[PDB]
RNA sequence: GGCCAGAACCAGCCCUACUGCAUUAUCCUGUCGGGGAUCAAAAUCCGGCGGGCAACGAAGUGCAAGAAGGGUCUUGGUGAAAUGAGCGGAGUAUUUGAGCUGCGCACGGCGGCCGCACGCACUGGUUUCUUCUCCGUGAUGCUCCAUGUUGGCGA
RNA sequence: AUGAUUAGAGGGACCUAUUCUCAAACUUUAAAUGUGCAAACAAACCGUGCCUUAGCCAACUGCAAGGCCGGAAAGAAAAGAAUUAGAGGCACCAAGUGGGCCUUCUUCGGUAAGCGGAGCAGGCGAUGCGGAAUGAACCGCUUAGGGAUAUGUGGCGUCAAAACUUAUGGGCUCAUUCUCGAUACGUGAAAAGGGUUGGUGGAUUCCACCGGCCCCGAAAAUGGAUGACGCUUAAGCCCAAUUAGUGAUUGCCCAUUAUUCCUUUGGUAAGGGCGGAAACAAAGGAGAAAGUGUAGCCCUUCCGAUGUAGAUGUGGCCUGGAGGUUAGGACGAAGCUUAUGGCGUGAGCCUAAGAUGGACCGGCCUCUAGUGCAGAUCUUGGUUGGCGUA
């Protein structure tokens, strides 16, 4: 026997293969596996990885973001150099509130209508992953892009929103409840807002 | 039978350093098994006598003492055993032996057969080759008399381990069970 | 090569650290002709402490 | 570079000792260590130890 | 049952024998910054300001100082996570802490050598390995022995 | 009945399993709240001021890179 | 024959047989003096002195670095990649120890004069004796399976 | 110092110097083991470098704080001057637990307890295997299923593998109904005393004293227990060997351990191949899937493999129905029977034979549920030993 105290604290999970019942997915995985197993390219890795994620991990993203980090890389950007197509492993959705965006080529795995449409209208072009692996095949000159999830419902649930320091929101279906006792000063004690980590 | 014990001379001092530049070199019989044992015994009486431990010290040399030519000699040992019931005793024994190595070795024996004293419970003060008129014991003083002849009765001559039988006919020795 | 690993480990080189870390521990054999007793300490007649340089009889009947 | 170290060792040690005097070797820089027990009924600090020697099975052995 | 905040102090909150007193002048005019490493030490004799028992001999910190007090921040093992903990203290509770003093002194020796090999100065002779072989020409050479005089004398009476 | 109330026997065990984590680097969650306010009501100043040279900076990095 | 069994070889493992370097001095030998003991001796023992290798297989002391008979029903094979000091070609040599030697330099005494146990550099000289040394095979094989010998039994 | 305490000595008590003894709730002093911090990459250092501030200072080019601009960085020398089967961080959602017990050191209460209560750490619980005859916890070792080799603990007179009763080793020991001894943990003892053979110190063989082994002290109820027999030139005790003063440093026997070989299975797994290479019929063959998972695309390589409660996975097994798709059946469906073979680690599947049956039904993908039994003083039916008995 050989004294090996915890190693399955080591083993890590990580997805291999996805739970995807899309076809179009998995093709896509295999077009990037290959891509990833036979090039140098850390662009092809990390799409590879993103590919086999979860929808829950493939946060969606605003065409007002990528049109603003955009526009931070183009300046300081030669303008010699054509703009880096905007890659997102994930949905592109439609932004009401910038109207004008310049001509920028994307590659996403979905776009909404609006999104595409507003894309498409203002120059630029939708591409598909199969594009790309065929105008980019390692990747070269491209802005990968992830959305976000901070902002998510789920994660403003998360932990407990009785403990001091913690905002975190209760699960409850009426506002009004729970605002009393736990949350006042003047009834019995209030959670405190703040405390030093 | 070899004797069990070898007869070893450990060379030692204390690290010199900023407190002492050129310590003492000390010199120290010592009959062991092995020369770890040597060394280990060493530095026991090293701590228990000059306050040095073996973490701040050297061993210049050890080395073990060649026996002499095997002679049939009386040999006295100077030897001391620690009991809990009685603390240390220290008797000085006669042997009869061919070595001090020899004698040694039997003192050891013999102090564990007559005493259940265990090697590292014992401290061999001194050995010594003493002539036949210095011998003090009679059970030892008879080996050298002049005419010492005796017959050799009660053997149990068991045979060569090739020709060993477990049956034998009464009054042969042809073997029937081998 | 092997020799530059064994001048490395047996002079205490400049490359001990890194000739020794980039092996796998070494496996070995039980001593064939078995030990004395595990439990005591070598000078007591055991097998368990710092033999000096017994410990190549040791090693040879395990290697 | 082996056979001349040892040469010289012992030239040193014949002309420390026909003059009375000794010769200190120099103290050994590699150790030689073989777990020569199980992995049963081990304190925490002399398992933490064994695991950082990379003694982690009976008879492993390392420098 | 008695767990008070003082509880089982007394030897700890007491002062050395032929040592007691108010704390000194140089306590007073140790200048304490924000980042400086201190010692959280008890005074006995101040009762004001004094860290709860746990903190005393520890080392932290310093995030927070005010006109008579000092924050420092010290770890505090629980269940499977140290905390990071901001006491509050009077400045007499706490001692500018030598925990760097090595360090400090090793980047002050590095810089100095750095100067001098810029320089084209002569380096310090390197010292030598004292495990090293060598001949050993003794002065003294004596007897290691057990006698009997060891025996006779350590029995008592 | 009458049973046993305390005692820590495999905590320690329990609590190495997953280890003790170390304390977080100073350098995270250094919040100043709750510091001596005449300092912190200073600093916030500087920062302000120190928000205000960053952006003109990051102006200017524009124009003179522009400017090649 | 895809079954039983026996001998051969091969590759890999596993047991052989064969042992050199250092060390010994509290030691070995001769002779003086003593001391011993019995009829007298010799011996056991202690101090000197002169010599030293106890050298049988010296010693059960430290370290060993010695390539290649018998086991494999404890493995897989019979050349369907024999990668080799082992196969196939060439040469009778190179070079690595052991020797006894050169110059310093290291290394030991007494403070540069000695020595130097074969240390380092000149990969020194010599070769007195001891070794064998040098070339060669991609997969135009992605994988798996298929090749000997002698009887027994099986017509 | 504070408290407790015996006795004398010096100026009935007091004092003065100490002396007999000592404390969990006394202490001047003070370990071992511990316990905080540090040991150069968001840091620190250097420049009296610049900017900023309602901060400090009588002001300041000084101090504080945040930045900016640079320089230097054995990336941490040397002195015993670390090591790592050494990727750090961050979350989310849940189970079972919330009666413990044993041992080692430390212990508190108790006369004590296989008692009760704590500290540290290993265990059993949840775990077998090897060993102590036997034993949850002791010793060894911890576990995929197989071989070889070698060990551990423990052994080597028989039981019982091993000295077919080893040595060309030294001593000691006799014991009569309780059996001397061979009882680690532990499972048969004291105060006290006396055969043999050792020691120390004196006297002229004996005096005292101290060990070893043995003996006495040593009385319980079914017949009985070094495990049994037995053993005494031990097969007992202490010591020491490995074929023995020869010429060197592994006698031997046993593991679910170690080493190695073969096979499986799973990885935080690691690598190759996958653009058919060229040709090639019958009287060298076949395969080669860009792949989590299958009869796994194929090949190579390394490491791990036990487990109660519990969690999770499975081109994992199985049953009644539904949507599909493919079949079968009077030349015999379902059901039922089996020394009835084959396949699978297994759940099971499939064939054969019925000297069975008489009419329906298998496979595969997906959907669906009243979907799997050995036990509940389980429900219903039937049977059954007791019993040719009372
Ligand atoms: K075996
Ligand atoms: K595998
Ligand atoms: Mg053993
Ligand atoms: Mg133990
Ligand atoms: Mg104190
Ligand atoms: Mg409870
Ligand atoms: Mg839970
Ligand atoms: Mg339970
Ligand atoms: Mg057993
Ligand atoms: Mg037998
Ligand atoms: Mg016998
Ligand atoms: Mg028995
Ligand atoms: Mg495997
Ligand atoms: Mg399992
Ligand atoms: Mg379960
Ligand atoms: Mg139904
Ligand atoms: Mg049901
Ligand atoms: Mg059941
Ligand atoms: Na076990
Ligand atoms: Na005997
Ligand atoms: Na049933």
């Amino acid at each position: 026997g050989v004294d090996l105290t915890g190693i399955s604290k080591k083993s890590r999970v990580i997805r291999h293969h996805t739970y995807s019942t899309n076809p179009y997915i998995k093709l896509l995985i295999k077009l990037y596996k290959f891509l990833a197993k036979r090039t140098s390219s850390g662009f092809n890795k990390v799409v590879y990885q993103r590919l086999i994620k979860s929808r829950s991990n493939r946060a969606p993203i605003s065409l007002s973001r990528i049109a603003v980090v955009m526009k931070r890389k183009a300046v300081f950007t030669a303008k010699s150099k054509a703009a880096p197509i905007a890659v997102v492993v994930g949905d592109v959705l439609d932004d009401v509130r910038m109207a004008r965006i310049p001509a920028m080529r994307v590659c996403a795995l979905r776009f909404s209508k609006s999104a595409r449409q507003s894309i498409v209208a203002a120059g630029g072009e939708c591409l598909t992953f199969d594009q790309l692996a065929m105008i980019a095949p390692t990747g070269k000159n491209t802005y990968l892009l992830r959305g976000r999830k901070s902002g998510r419902e789920s994660v403003r649930h998360f932990g407990a929103s009785g403990v001091p320091g913690s905002h975190s929101k209760p699960y409850a279906t009426n506002r009004g409840k729970e605002t009393k006792r736990g949350r006042r000063t003047g009834r019995s004690y209030k959670r405190k807002a703040f405390r030093h980590v | 039978v070899k004797p069990h014990l070898r007869h070893y001379q450990v060379v030692g001092r204390e690290s010199p350093s900023e407190k002492n530049p050129e310590p003492t070199v000390y010199k120290f019989e010592v009959f062991a098994p092995n020369f770890v044992v040597a060394k280990s015994r060493f530095w026991r009486m090293m701590r228990v006598k000059n306050k040095v431990k073996a973490t701040h010290g050297d061993v210049l040399s050890c080395k073990v003492v060649k026996d002499a030519k095997l002679v049939a000699r009386n040999y006295l040992v100077d030897i001391a055993y620690y009991s809990q019931r009685c603390g240390y005793t220290r008797m000085v024994k006669e042997f009869r032996d061919v070595s001090k190595t020899g004698a040694v070795s039997q003192a050891y024996h013999d102090l564990a057969s007559r005493h259940r004293a265990r090697y590292h419970n014992i401290e061999v003060l001194n050995v010594k080759s003493i002539p036949d008129h210095e011998v003090k014991h009679l059970s030892i003083a008879q080996y050298h008399a002049p005419n010492l002849s005796f017959p050799l009765l009660q053997r149990r001559t068991k045979a060569t381990r090739k020709d060993r039988a477990i049956f034998v006919k009464k009054n042969t020795k042809r073997a029937v069970v081998a | 090569c092997a020799e530059d690993m064994v001048n490395q480990i047996y002079t205490c080189g400049k490359h001990f650290r890194t000739v020794t870390h980039g092996m796998w521990p070494f496996k070995l054999a039980p001593p064939a002709g078995g030990m004395r007793q595990k439990r005591r300490h070598f000078v007591e007649g055991g097998d368990y402490g710092n033999r000096d340089t017994l410990i190549n009889r040791f090693l040879a009947r395990m290697i | 570079e082996y056979r001349g170290a040892e040469k010289k060792l012992v030239t040193l040690r014949r002309q420390a000792a026909s003059h009375g005097n000794y010769y200190l070797e120099a103290k050994p820089k590699v150790a030689v260590v073989t777990r020569i027990r199980g992995i049963a009924k081990v304190n925490p600090k002399q398992r933490k130890i064994l695991q950082l020697l990379r003694l982690r099975q009976i008879f492993n052995t390392v420098f | 049952h008695s767990y008070g905040y003082k509880s089982g102090t007394r030897h700890l909150f007491a002062k050395k024998f032929r040592k007691h007193g108010v704390p000194s002048v140089s306590t007073i005019l140790t200048n304490i910054k924000v980042g400086d490493y201190v010692d959280v030490v008890a005074d006995s004799a101040v009762r004001e300001g004094m860290p709860h028992k746990y903190y005393h001999g520890r080392t932290g910190i310093v995030w927070n100082v005010t006109p008579r007090g000092v924050g420092v921040i010290i770890n505090k093992p629980v269940r499977t996570r140290t905390l990071r903990k901001r006491i509050c203290v009077r400045f007499e509770h706490v001692r500018k802490s030598r925990c760097q003093e090595a360090f400090k002194a090793k980047e002050h020796q590095f810089q100095a050598y750095l100067a001098a090999k810029k320089a084209g100065k002569a380096l310090p002779p390197l010292q030598k390995s004292s495990r090293l072989g060598g001949i050993v020409r003794p002065k003294n050479v004596e007897v290691l022995a057990r006698r009997v005089a060891d025996y006779e004398a350590m029995v008592p009476y | 009945a009458k049973s046993k109330n305390h005692t820590n026997h495999n905590q320690s065990s329990k609590n190495h399993r997953n280890g003790i984590k170390g304390p977080v680097p100073l350098h995270l969650h250094n919040s100043k709240r709750g510091s001596w306010l005449p300092a912190l009501v200073n600093a916030r100043r500087v920062r302000k001021h120190n928000q205000k040279a960053a952006l003109k900076k990051r102006r200017e990095r524009i124009a003179a890179f522009a400017a090649k």
